[PDB]
RNA sequence: UAGCGGCGAGCGAACGGGGAGCAGCCCAGAGCCUGAAUCAGUGUGUGUGUUAGUGGAAGCGUCUGGAAAGGCGCGCGAUACAGGGUGACAGCCCCGUACACAAAAAUGCACAUGCUGUGAGCUCGAUGAGUAGGGCGGGACACGUGGUAUCCUGUCUGAAUAUGGGGGGACCAUCCUCCAAGGCUAAAUACUCCUGACUGACCGAUAGUGAACCAGUACCGUGAGGGAAAGGCGAAAAGAACCCCGGCGAGGGGAGUGAAAAAGAACCUGAAACCGUGUACGUACAAGCAGUGGGAGCACGCUUAGGCGUGUGACUGCGUACCUUUUGUAUAAUGGGUCAGCGACUUAUAUUCUGUAGCAAGGUUAACCGAAUAGGGGAGCCGAAGGGAAACCGAGUCUUAACU
């Protein structure tokens, strides 16, 4: 398969297996589900019976009072008494295969290509570390919200990237599934492009 | 995430409550027992929408045993005549041709008796 | 935690090649000289745990 | 597309929620039943309790021993030993093919199919089937 | 898992493998030789960090509005669009942020260096005795005295000491390995009274700390100890001058501020129970889960009278609450005065089955390294082969002297 480059005008021989297979929304979603829930730092805690700041003596006499029997002070259904299962920090770590996500980002490189969301430039470099020449750059290329991802992370690129919003730089090595399926246009450096079919082999 | 459970209760205690409004006392104001009025409501409505058939039907079947008594002949003979007349006006109707229309209703009753004979 | 072997169950039954257990038949152990050879010559071999009676030990012997 | 994807059909069932309820199903009780030890919190008896008859792990005999060199012995099929990397055939070379595991002492080379390239087969027993199997495709077996 | 186990309930290894980290030495002792590496204690110099800080971009017009950061129109900054405030939602109003700098003095760490102490290295010799082991009692080892190795010792004893001794799971022999009865030693590791920065599919005032508020307080108890409730006017107090009733009151009515005082300090919103005032209808000869089906009349709105809608409801058929527990409850069996808020199948880790997704005779990694949700890491686990108690055999195997 070919990728018409966007100012060179040349084709860049790819992949079918990694830039034209299927749709695979199943793979996608659990890859993607799975991504976000290894972003959750899962930090709580609610306070059992047994933390709740109080003591074990029994309120009341068992048999005589005409109360309700009850035994403890922090029990769960009494005000400012304890959760009943009281949540601890927590891991939402998924485990996602190798081979499940290396075919979840086929999927959504294969429709990225599909849906012209994917666009092949060169060379990408800004001139000076400066976000005027990057917001003009992305301004003379019709685009606003997009994902530039090159072979070589320029520093200059960094630095006029990192106060525009929609725009992100990545490396070739870090792409994420979400970023890739979070953004409008991804834009590849021909040189990331192939770095990307050596990672999903 | 706690979910705090104060305005979709104030839903459900108010609808049960505006379904019984007319109510006498607790039963319009109290939602423990305007549930109850609701639901013993509700219970009776079905039940009576089966007894409504029932209680129109055997008013009417005491309209056309007056009117056709007044004409010379039982209920029970009537509607023997006019199955054997075959003629087929259900008794929702024979009931009100014998409040509204007297010369009708005795009209009927002398096709029942020309047939009953 | 990791599940224990009810570990008594493990000395008792072994399993098979298609899930089932076998067992040693009980009877066999002592009191032996008033029993016929015919019931000892038939308890001799080993036998397979019966329908009733393997979900009690497959819920003993989880790892087996 | 983020708010497009979407899971398989029956992939997310959804999870008994008992204890709300009288049209979820599992209301009052849960699922449960009436009174009992089963009904309660904690409740249950444990594995393998009949009542109080003597079970079934514990009426019958128990037999036998392990061996201590069983656990050391392995069973090799030939659908490997053509990953061997070589053509010859020891306890190692077959460890460094990740194929036996590394305590192990005795190897044997059952027939379980279909080995193709000459092999040499030095110090593993070899199963009378697949003795011939080896030295039918070509094959050498020396001990 | 092997094992231990009223062989019950349960307890549960090591070998070996993969990683994190890695570091070796000294005395029992003389001579040669000296300050030789070594650290320790201090001075000084350098570098860096902490304890105050400094600079820090870029906007106006118009419409709604009490007020603009909002709408609309046109500009500019960005290595700065983290965040907070500002009269509603601000990159450009303010504090900041990115970035670049700053220490008279006191210090932490790391090099360098001065002095003191300390000892390198070589040859030869020595190489830990009431000790190892034993008997009795007990304990620790996964191992409950068992066939029980090993370690520890309360009691009684008691060696050999490199042509020697310990171990190799009763025990003996052969072989292998190691040198006890003296001691020091960084890193990987565990924890958070306390400080700083940042983060949260954590809580938001019956929650979150017991404690958002002068809370371990009030209060209770002789004492140890127990232990609350209680947040929110407004953008800004501009928090109500003055007049009237009133007891130089309380409370109110005007006036005034305010966009708004049913935003007035008993202050955002302002529910329900509960209590009233006003209007329509019914109700003083009528018996009961108080509704429901029918239903006249009356009062309000309609309505080209269309004969509907809302409220009430005479009279009439039928009709003994809910829960729970039960063979069975109107039951005179349990529970609930009512409202409002909270209040009960969760979480973690293993195992099995179903659905679904990936790969497929293969699937998959764990710890960890980490440009760090990538990629490495295949140690391992599961499956492709069973039979047998086991050796062993193997698409067969076990039984049996052998099997129709």
């Amino acid at each position: 398969m070919e990728l018409v480059l966007k100012d060179a005008q040349s084709a860049l021989t790819v992949s079918e297996t990694t830039f034209g297979r299927d749709f695979n929304e199943a793979l996608v979603h659990q890859v993607v589900v799975a991504y976000a829930a290894g972003a959750r730092q899962g930090t709580r805690a609610q306070k059992t019976r047994a933390e709740v700041t109080g003591s074990g003596k029994k309120p009341w006499r068992q048999k005589g009072t005409g109360r309700a029997r009850s035994g403890s002070i922090k029990s769960p259904i009494w005000r400012s008494g304890g959760v009943t299962f009281a949540a601890r920090p927590q891991d939402h770590s998924q485990k996602v295969n190798k081979k499940m996500y290396r075919g979840a980002l086929k999927s959504i490189l294969s429709e990225l290509v599909r849906q012209d969301r994917l666009i092949v430039v060169e060379k990408f470099s800004v001139e000076a570390p400066k976000t005027k020449l990057l917001a003009q750059k992305l301004k003379d290329m019709a685009l606003e919200d997009v994902l530039i991802i090159t072979g070589e992370l320029d520093e200059n690129l960094f630095l006029a990237a990192r106060n525009l919003h929609k725009v992100d730089v990545r490396d070739a090595t870090g792409i994420d599934p979400v970023s890739l399926i979070a953004f409008d246009k991804v834009v590849m450096t021909a040189d990331a492009v192939k770095q990307v079919e050596e990672m999903l082999a | 995430a706690r979910v705090k459970r104060g305005v979709i209760a104030r839903a459900r205690h108010k609808k049960i409550l505006k379904q019984a409004k007319g109510y006498y006392g607790a039963r319009s104001r109290v939602y423990r027992v305007a549930f109850q009025a609701v639901i013993k409501a509700g219970q009776y409505a079905y039940r009576d929408r089966r007894q409504r058939k029932r209680q129109f039907r055997q008013l009417w079947i005491a309209r056309i045993n007056a009117a056709a008594r007044q004409n010379g002949i039982s209920y029970s003979k009537f509607i023997n005549g006019l199955k054997k007349a075959s003629v087929e006006i259900d008794r929702k109707i024979l009931a009100d041709i014998a409040v509204f229309d007297k010369v009708a209703f005795t009209a009927l009753v002398e096709k029942a008796k020309a047939a009953l004979a | 935690p990791k599940i224990k072997t009810v570990r008594g169950a493990a000395k008792r039954f072994k399993k098979t090649g298609k899930g089932g257990f076998k067992h040693k038949h009980a009877n066999l152990r002592h009191i032996l000289t008033k029993k016929a050879t015919k019931r000892k010559r038939h308890l001799r071999p080993k036998a397979m745990v019966s329908k009733g009676d393997l979900g009690l030990v497959i819920a003993c012997l989880p790892y087996a | 597309r983020l708010n497009t994807l979407s899971p398989a059909e029956g992939s997310k069932k959804a999870g008994k929620r008992l204890g709300r309820g009288i049209g979820s199903g599992l209301g009052k009780t849960g699922g449960r039943g009436h009174k009992g030890q089963k009904s309660r919190s904690g409740g249950g008896v444990r594995r393998g309790f009949e009542g109080g008859q003597m079970p079934l792990y514990r009426r019958l005999p128990k037999f036998g021993f392990t061996s201590r060199k069983a656990a050391i012995t392995a069973e090799i099929r030939l659908s490997d030993l053509a990953k061997v990397e070589g053509g010859v055939v020891d306890l190692n070379t077959l460890k460094a093919a990740n194929i036996i595991g590394i305590q192990i002492e005795f190897a044997k080379v059952i027939l379980a199919g279909e080995v193709t390239t000459p092999v040499t087969v030095r110090g593993l027993r070899v199963t009378k089937g697949a003795r011939a199997a080896i030295e039918a495709a070509g094959g050498k077996i020396e001990e």
